[PDB]
């Protein structure tokens, strides 16, 4: 806000990520 | 144990990357205490936020800097100098004297940050300046040390600014630095669950914001209080913290016992979407838009465990329980833990590959079917695939749930996990000599707090020996640079890696003084804002993940 956006589990780009 | 040389160097890496944070964390514009968030391994100087209108602005955040004062405290347990705690005293204290808003709220996390040469507040999201955590898990015991009255403000306000309704218990995560204090925030009375049994999976519909991955850290922040604090000031905070941490408990599936994401869905309070890819809440439960018309009433937000729910679940919110229980010496809490951590891998697990299912909390499978439509978790097409994460993060909580609470079905699921990350056999049971690789080169932080915890769970001393030749080969491959970095390609380091307190605790064990450095409870950072020509931006990827 004022861009809205989530804060789901996994959206923060982690390097763990696949 | 008998120290070596190779144990002394390892302890050296680490205290070279502590001067090095030190010196090179400092800005040269204006020397204060607050340190830079990360260094550039190039040039070493600290890391800038890069403005839309190309202003830049080095980033000073308290909230990514938990880890570090982590690895400071150990560093002075496992060395007897007190210089380092000394200094995160120092740090600490500057902050807190300085960086504090009126209500008692931080000038730090997801959407605040402190200039670390001008000292200025920086807002990294135009018009969202408020204060944001996700699983952050700040140093609470030594903040507490270091200004009591200050740490118990901060967690009355973090509760009054976040909690936005005291019946349905919905979290905003943009917490106002404009919203009052309240010193008697948890004398509120318990109300009583909108949870009804009767219609699980169903859940009860309001604005559905109590995801795991907001209520864990105030749920660990209320029994901080209530733990750090005289009987006066903490009133109210553990009933508060164990009505939270209850709620998510009581809408836990009621055939499978399988733990939930949340114990709420969102109402359906607007209409239209402006079509599937329009995920915003008030047009009602995601996973029901998604999921529902093939799964029907099981497709509820608090149900999925895919798309990095069971991660927040059966990890970072399973080890602030197991803390929480041990700290505390409360059965309940831990056998609640085990319970839902063994209900979970019953219908998620796979031992014959070492994988992770996608699952909804009734034990239905997605795996391998491609999404029918767009929506919350993904566009129509994406696949979710059975996971082996790269590294043993999943195995702590099994052994530090095992070390709380002996269940031989847990000791089986550690046997396996292990086995399939190749570490060899650790045997039948925990009185078994394990038969461990000394030669295994996927190491991370977490093959060393494990085989700790294997280590105080046996007495085994090959636990130690494996730990140490892994501790070598994570100093070999991730020290680079002077700094702890996950890719040695990577230009830029964070100073919250957690490498330097996983080798500080191995180092502690080797001196018999494990119990006394500060747990690992798998807390971090990050920023999100406007990033140079990119809109909706984390430093987790533009700073980072760069390369030099
Ligand atoms: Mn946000």
């Amino acid at each position: 806000h004022h861009h809205h956006h989530h804060h789901s589990s996994g959206l923060v780009p982690r390097g763990s990520h696949a | 144990a008998d120290y070596t040389e190779q144990d002394a160097m390892r302890v050296q890496a680490v205290k070279t990357y502590i001067d090095n944070v030190l010196q090179e964390g400092r800005s040269q514009i204006k020397t204060t205490p607050l340190l830079a968030d990360g260094i550039n391994t190039t040039t070493r100087k600290p890391v800038e936020w890069i403005y839309p209108d190309g202003r830049t602005a080095t980033i000073s955040n308290f909230a990514n800097q938990q880890n570090f004062l982590r690895a400071l405290t150990a560093m002075s347990v496992v060395t007897e100098d007190q210089r380092y705690q000394l200094e995160a005293v120092r740090i600490t204290r500057y902050f807190m004297d300085n960086f504090i808003a009126d209500n008692g709220l931080f000038y730090w996390g997801g959407h605040r940050f402190v200039n670390l040469d001008t000292l200025e507040l920086e807002g990294p999201q135009n018009k969202n300046s408020v204060h944001e955590l996700k699983n952050h898990y700040p140093y609470y015991p030594f903040l507490y040390h270091v200004d009591p009255h200050a740490t118990e403000r901060y967690i009355k306000a973090f509760w009054q600014a976040h909690v936005e309704d005291w019946q349905s218990l919905d979290m905003g995560r943009h917490g106002s630095y404009s919203k009052n204090y309240d010193d008697k925030v948890f004398h509120r009375p318990i109300p009583a669950s909108l949870v009804d049994q009767s219609k699980l999976p169903i859940m009860p519909e309001t604005k559905g914001l109590t995801f795991i991955n907001a209520g864990s850290d105030l749920i660990y922040a209320a029994y901080q209080l209530d733990w750090l604090a005289p009987s006066a000031n903490a009133q109210g905070s553990a009933a508060w913290g164990q009505y939270l941490m209850t709620q998510y408990k009581l809408a836990k599936h009621p055939k499978t016992g399988a733990p939930v994401y949340q114990f709420t869905s969102p109402k359906k309070r607007e209409w239209p979407p402006q079509s599937d890819k329009d995920t915003n809440s008030k047009y009602g439960d995601r996973a029901a838009r998604q999921f529902g018309p093939e799964l029907g009433n099981i497709a509820r937000e608090g149900n999925v465990l895919f798309k990095s729910n069971d991660k927040s679940i059966v990890f970072n919110n399973a080890l602030i329980e197991l803390h929480l229980a041990e700290q505390r010496n409360d059965a309940a809490i831990r056998e609640q833990v085990v319970d839902a951590l063994l209900n979970f891998y019953r219908l998620a697990y796979n031992p014959e590959n070492g994988t992770i299912k996608p699952i909804f909390s009734d034990g239905t499978s997605i795996e391998g079917i491609p999404l029918a439509r767009d929506g919350y978790y993904g566009p129509k097409g994406r696949v979710f695939n059975a996971h082996k994460p790269k590294t043993e993060e999943y195995l702590l909580p099994i052994l530090r749930a095992y070390r709380l609470q002996a269940d031989p079905e847990l000791w089986q699921l550690a046997a396996n996990m292990t086995h399939h990350y190749g570490w060899g056999s650790l045997g039948n049971d925990a009185k078994a000599k394990p038969t461990l690789n000394m030669q295994l080169s996927s190491v991370s932080p977490m093959t060393l707090f494990s085989a700790i915890e294997l280590y105080q769970i046996t007495q085994q001393p090959e636990y130690l020996e494996f730990a140490r030749a892994a501790a070598d080969k994570l100093v070999e491959k991730r020290f680079v640079r002077g700094y702890f970095l996950a890719n040695p390609r990577y230009l830029n380091a964070s100073i919250d890696a957690i490498e330097p307190l996983a080798l500080l605790t191995l180092d502690a064990t080797l001196k018999g003084k494990t119990a006394q450095v500060a747990p690992y409870l798998s807390g971090s950072g990050y920023i999100h804002g406007e990033f140079a020509g990119k809109e909706n931006a984390y430093d987790t990827n533009e700073i980072y993940k760069q390369t030099r």
